[PDB]
């Protein structure tokens, strides 16, 4: 199985701030990975598939970049609705593993 | 999932008469997905009746099935020395295919 | 685009099995692939099974052989999962997710409301 | 000529594996199908499984689905069986049946049958 | 392959020289036009069709060819002019488990007229008994999925294909390539060209 | 689409073309040279159809022939654009030109034109219902006591659409004015009939005083006089008068 | 020599194309005859005949009745190839993979 | 004029991969194609595959697919063959053979002395 972790596990951001989340796998998995956004209490929503393509209805300010074993999701301008959990998922070979889950929060 | 009860187990008729064979299914099966097979002792089975009413190529005209709703029947209109063998029937529905116990004619 | 309804919350003893349904309404049904994914409160996400009803290829998780089977019905455009030998740690919520031929089967573009199944004594 | 020629009898031991196949010729084998059955001496026929030559989708019997495999090849137009975990009760004659076809419409049901292979498992 | 995309190309300047860098080795068969002389004359409309097929089947995309993809999925006319470009893409469209996103039609009652699309998914009745939508006997699902895997050989690895078609109508040509230029000189008896003015 | 039944049916009036409708035949520059060219021109002193709009609502569907000379004495820019095509429906390819206050849009597209197309601050466009399968699109700078006289010449030659325009501030005035090339289009369709569009100031709607004239082109030979700056200053029709033929 | 089926019309005075420019040039004031007949039965392999090549890239057109059998790399951009088949660095010879 | 030299005899275990080289000197290396054939100790020749380094095309025998890789280098004008998943019966002599441009690529013109490979326990 492909064991991956995403860093940081928790990041503090503010409105209008530029932040990025990195996600690295164990070995090469080509570009077979998708990004998932989950507000606490509801089902996660897909944002990026093929690690670069933008799903219909997803705002274009979401940006994904990656070739293999290291993928980065970049946010240019942040909005208060962005504070949620982001999940990785690879689908190269069977037994599709997920990421741990990163938390984005406002500074207290 | 599909059981085709067969009766009687043994048959004893002399040539020149008419014998009866029946494969009774335990559930509802479509007529276009069942077949009847007869094999001589030690020989491979051959297809006799497919669709419960249509003969195959080379099948003698003496054979004529009934093709009821869920209880298929095959009535032999004329018996010959070749017809003395064992008979089996199979179901072709979505359920795993099963065979009958086998009818022996003397 | 497509509206999904899952089953309801269920409470059952560990010594039994739970059947969860997922009904799809919207667009063509023969071009959809169905996946089942687990959400435990104490940890993150984990995948369970993946199936194409129209092509008939089923692939479960490596740690769930003989435990959960997923089957879909063409006439009702529904899918059902049954999981036997319920364990105490198997108390969580089940989400039903969909794949599209225009896109990728493995990914899940849309998600359902979810079914919360719990086990206790 | 429309015919299904099958391999010869083989003898093995418990715990080993067997490989049996039958060759097809005399008809359009691109859109046919094959099923395999087994029958002990003096016993009734038992269905094992089937596979589509042009698709490869296979369906197994509930009892033997953990120890049966079905493969087929276009160039050699042959249907293969591999059976693992042999037992003393596996001594039966295996048959392969295919419908008739003419590249336009195929026969309804399995009409022709193979010669059969007698396999004995003993030590 | 069965749902091959169709794109219209018109009112543009096209440089075909860039296409030579897609891969170190890739087929560039051109029918009726010399590939090196595509930057001089120009056409009225250009059609581009893109899809993915098995590498071995790449020989079935050609005028006068027969097979399975040729007559059931994509047929080219006998009097066809244009080019076909196919390069290996096993690095981009391969899954270790196996990809299933690519489908091809397998059974059809008749052949395909050149440049025709067939997206029907209704079950194929091989025999005489109408199964009415069940995959039993004499009824197989016409669509089959390529199980692309990087462990496959070169004869089964995915190959991306892009087919260009050209033609002439009474409408003026607009899809013409670049014309280059040269620095200007003054006060010297020189040969000049100004928009085709010798 | 909104059908209008407040039309006032009157026969179209007539007027004299005088010496209007001369355009630069080509891109070459000449000075102090009398040049004779054979091309489609508007004959001197010919009938030109007259249309009024005021409650006069004159929006007929006129033929195209080999060309049209379109002129309009107007103010406040009531006329906005024109429609071109053969059957004026989605079954055949059609061309559309509109000049709203924003910009100019040219679309050659399979519109389903309304029976009475027009425009209605004006942001109500009841001109067509659908645009199905279509390929060409172009955008450019807008073309824009009666004080506005706008003259246009439309030609469709071998798949090319040529538009000539001239705007002069002021019946058809007496004088001379050459028309300069404006836009060339490689449309490549067939055109046999055309129609204009109006902008109605809602108030239901109030239409101001405006008039436009339509003349048709047929081939003949002219003699053009270029001054020393390359501008056409006068012309002679070579098939009107025996004296002109001698000239 | 042996050429493709549709290239047989390129063997004529004043013609233009790949063959008439980079492989074989006929003079404008040519006199004589040309004979071309199909030979699919003697120059075809099911696996594919690769012994028949043709030049694709050249610096300049060939003068009439000239032979050029050089196999050097072709430098199609500004960066010099230095004998490698890299980006904008093409081998000028291809194959008539006859079947 | 032109001669081919091949590596020495090799003995190795069943579970490994064998490396054999083939160096050719003389002529223009760009018009050369490399072909490999196996000679069983008690049987005749058996074709394996053909490589054309200049045209960059490779083809191998059907029953050697996925096990044989033939490569060539312009820098040192040598041919490298790698074979994996060795078994019992492959004990034979490996011949390196060559094809010129004027002759047929598929046919073998010049041959090396051959190397003996043996596998045992
Ligand atoms: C315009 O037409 C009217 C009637 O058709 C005619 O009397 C008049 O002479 C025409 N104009 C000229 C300049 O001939
Ligand atoms: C218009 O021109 C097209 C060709 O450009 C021709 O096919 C069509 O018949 C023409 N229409 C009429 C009414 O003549
Ligand atoms: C030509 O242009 C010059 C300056 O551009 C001007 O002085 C002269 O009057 C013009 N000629 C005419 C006839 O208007």
């Amino acid at each position: 199985d492909i064991q991956m972790t995403q860093s940081p596990s928790t990041l503090s951001a503010s409105v209008g701030d530029r932040v990025t989340i990195t996600c690295r796998a164990s070995q090469s998995i080509s570009s077979w990975l998708a990004w998932y956004q989950q507000k606490p209490g509801k089902a996660p929503k897909l944002l990026i598939y093929k690690a670069s393509s933008l799903e219909s209805g997803v705002p274009s300010r979401f940006s994904g970049s990656g070739s293999g074993t290291e993928f980065t999701l970049t946010i240019s301008s942040l909005q208060p609705d962005d504070f949620a959990t982001y999940y990785c998922q690879q689908y190269n070979s069977y037994s599709h593993t997920f990421g741990q889950g990163t938390k984005l929060e406002i500074k207290r | 999932e599909i059981v085709l009860t067969q009766s009687p187990g043994t048959l004893s008729l002399s040539p020149g008469e008419r014998a009866t064979l029946s494969c009774r299914a335990s559930q509802s099966v479509r007529s276009s997905y069942l077949g009847w097979y007869q094999q001589k002792p030690g020989q491979a089975p051959r297809l006799l009746i497919y669709g419960a009413s249509s003969r195959a190529t080379g099948i003698p005209d003496r054979f004529s099935g009934s093709g009821s709703g869920t209880d298929f029947t095959l009535t032999i209109s004329r018996l010959e020395s070749e017809d003395f063998a064992v008979y089996y029937c199979q179901q072709y529905d979505n359920s795993p295919w099963t065979f009958g116990q086998g009818t022996k004619v003397e | 685009q497509v509206q999904l309804v899952q089953s309801g919350a269920e409470v059952k003893k560990p010594g039994s099995s739970v059947k969860v349904s997922c009904k799809a309404s919207g667009g063509t049904f023969s071009s959809y692939s169905f996946i089942w994914v687990r959400q435990a409160p104490g940890q993150g996400l984990e995948w369970m099974g993946r199936i194409i009803p129209i092509l008939g290829i089923a692939n479960y998780a490596q740690k769930f052989q003989g435990r959960v089977t997923i089957t879909a019905d063409k006439s009702t455009t529904t899918a059902y999962m049954e999981l036997s030998s319920l364990r105490s740690e198997d108390t969580a919520v089940y989400y039903c997710a969909r794949g599209t031929e225009y896109g990728d089967y493995d990914v899940s573009h849309d998600w359902g409301q979810g079914t919360l199944v719990t086990v206790s004594s | 000529q429309m015919q299904l020629v099958q391999s010869g009898p083989e003898v093995k031991k418990p715990g080993t594996s067997v490989k049996v196949s039958c060759k097809a010729s005399g008809f359009t084998f691109s859109s046919s199908a094959v099923q395999w059955v087994r029958q002990a001496r003096g016993q009734h026929l038992e269905w094992i499984g089937w596979i589509v030559v042009g698709s490869g989708n296979t369906n197994y019997a509930q009892k033997f689905q953990e120890r049966v495999t079905l493969t087929r090849d276009m160039s050699t137009r042959t249907a293969y069986m591999e059976l693992s975990s042999l037992r003393s009760e596996d001594t039966a004659v295996y048959y392969c049946a295919a419908p008739n076809c003419n590249s336009t419409t195929c026969h309804d049901g399995f009409d022709i049958w193979g010669q059969g292979t007698v396999v004995t498992v003993s030590s | 392959v069965y749902a091959w995309n169709r794109k219209r190309i018109s009112n543009c300047v096209a440089d075909y020289s860039v296409l030579y860098n897609l891969a170190p080795f890739f087929t560039f068969k051109c029918y009726g036009v010399s590939p090196t002389k595509l930057n001089d004359l120009c056409f009225t409309n250009v059609y581009a069709d893109s899809f993915v097929i098995r590498g071995d089947e790449v020989r079935q995309i050609a005028p006068g060819q027969t097979g399975n993809i040729a007559d059931y999925n994509y047929k080219l006319p006998d009097d066809f002019t244009g080019c076909v470009i196919a390069w290996n893409s096993n690095k981009l469209d391969s899954k270790v488990s196996g990809n299933y996103n690519y489908l091809y039609r397998l059974f059809r009652k008749s052949n395909l007229k050149p440049f025709e699309r067939d997206i029907s998914t209704e079950i194929y009745q091989a025999g005489n008994k109408p199964c009415n939508g069940v995959a039993g006997f004499n009824c197989y699902f016409p669509l089959r999925s390529y199980s692309f895997r990087p462990t496959y050989g070169v004869g089964h690895q995915p190959y991306r294909v892009v087919v260009l078609s050209f033609e002439l109508l009474h409408a003026p040509a607009t899809v013409c390539g670049p014309k280059k230029s040269t620095n200007l000189v003054k006060n010297k008896c020189v040969n000049f060209n100004f928009n085709g003015l010798k | 689409c909104v059908n209008l039944t407040t039309r006032t049916q009157l026969p179209p009036a007539y007027t004299n073309s005088f010496t209007r409708g001369v355009y630069y035949p080509d891109k070459v520059f000449r000075s102090s040279v009398l040049h004779s060219t054979q091309d489609l021109f508007l004959p001197f002193f010919s009938n030109v159809t007259w249309f009024h709009v005021i409650k006069r609502f004159d929006n007929p569907v006129l033929p195209f022939n080999d060309g049209v000379y379109f002129a309009s004495i107007e103010k406040s820019n009531i006329i906005r654009g024109w429609i071109f095509g053969t059957t004026l429906d989605s079954k055949t390819q059609s061309l559309l030109i509109v000049n709203n206050a924003t910009n100019v849009v040219i679309k050659v597209c399979e519109f389903q034109f309304c029976n009475d197309p027009f425009l209605d601050m004006e942001s109500e466009f009841r001109v067509y219902s659908s645009a199905n399968n279509c390929t060409f699109e172009y955008v450019s700078q807008p073309f824009l006591n009666f004080k506005n006289l706008r003259e246009f010449v439309f030609k469709n030659i071998d798949g090319y659409f040529k538009i000539y325009s001239k705007h002069t501030p002021i019946d058809l005035p007496q004088g001379f004015s050459a028309l300069e090339p404006l836009v060339d289009l490689p449309i490549g369709i067939n055109i046999t009939r055309f129609q204009t569009l109006l902008a109605l100031h809602r108030s239901g709607w109030t239409a101001g005083a405006a008039a436009y004239y339509v003349g048709y082109l047929q081939p003949r030979t002219f003699l053009l006089k270029y001054n020393e700056n390359g501008t056409i200053t006068d012309a002679v029709d070579c098939a009107l008068d025996p004296l002109s033929e001698t000239k």
